[PDB]
């Protein structure tokens, strides 16, 4: 998150880690045993830590869980990034009697103009790199289609939208992709992707979580 | 724009990424 800050231990209680070898991919915990992520992100061997705040000491109220499954929706087209979404099963339930808690899915499609929480361990510059120990946080409106559709021309699928700022200086960044775009306290986006970071008239691009309620509700129900 | 959009992903594998550019020659 480049322009963020410092959310504060829990303060993003469905926030989760994705580690395979170093922390690498956000992703949202949507039930106990289930979290959110993006296709991009799929790779062998997902830790999922969850209750995380500084993913390099363990302090309290971590859960480290291994994934058991992870599932790529079917229409992912990885040379686009449409439909950039993945469910994780968890090898045993989380324990929700704790910090932790799931995300509520939407139930309409975000407007323009609504103020919504990006969070994640992603790069922290706008230039150069660097990683911070703790979450980060960052508020950031919903942009209209066509402002995001001038921003990227010719890229923009009716499974994505943009958030952020046209004049730049504050957007998600790379180690955020997966991690959760939530307005009124429901997952409207996944972190997704963009041309740089914190860019002018380059704002993120999120996964349009709206479009995908029940292939995840199927999915969770039969695996 | 195979590598251009390699780039885009907001991941922070170099495995990950190093896949993907690698992929784009093939
Ligand atoms: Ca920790």
């Amino acid at each position: 998150i480049v322009g963020g800050y410092t959310c504060g231990a829990n303060t993003v209680p469905y926030q989760v880690s994705l580690n395979s070898g170093y922390h690498f991919c956000g992703g949202s915990l949507i039930n106990s045993q289930w979290v959110v992520s993006a296709a991009h992100c799929y790779k062998s061997g997902i830790q999922v830590r969850l209750g995380e705040d500084n993913i390099n000491v363990v302090e309290g109220n971590e859960q480290f869980i291994s994934a058991s499954k992870s599932i790529v929706h079917p229409s992912y087209n990885s040379n686009t990034l449409n439909n950039d979404i993945m469910l994780i099963k968890l090898k045993s339930a989380a324990s929700l009697n704790s910090r932790v808690a799931s995300i509520s899915l939407p139930t309409s499609c975000a407007s323009a103009g609504t103020q919504c929480l990006i969070s994640g361990w992603g790069n922290t510059k706008s230039s150069g790199t660097s990683y911070p120990d703790v979450l980060k946080c960052l508020k950031a409106p919903i942009l209209s289609d066509s402002s995001c559709k001038s921003a990227y021309p010719g890229q923009i699928t009716s499974n994505m939208f943009c958030a952020g700022y046209l004049e730049g200086g504050k957007d998600s960044c790379q180690g955020d992709s997966g991690g959760p775009v939530v307005c009124s306290g429901k997952l409207q986006g996944i972190v997704s992707w963009g041309s740089g970071c914190a860019q002018k008239n380059k704002p993120g691009v999120y996964t349009k979580v709206c479009n995908y309620v029940s292939w995840i509700k199927q999915t969770i129900a039969s695996n | 724009q195979c590598k251009v959009m390699c780039y885009a992903q907001r991941h922070s594998s170099p495995e990950l990424l190093r896949r993907c550019l690698d992929n784009c020659e093939k």
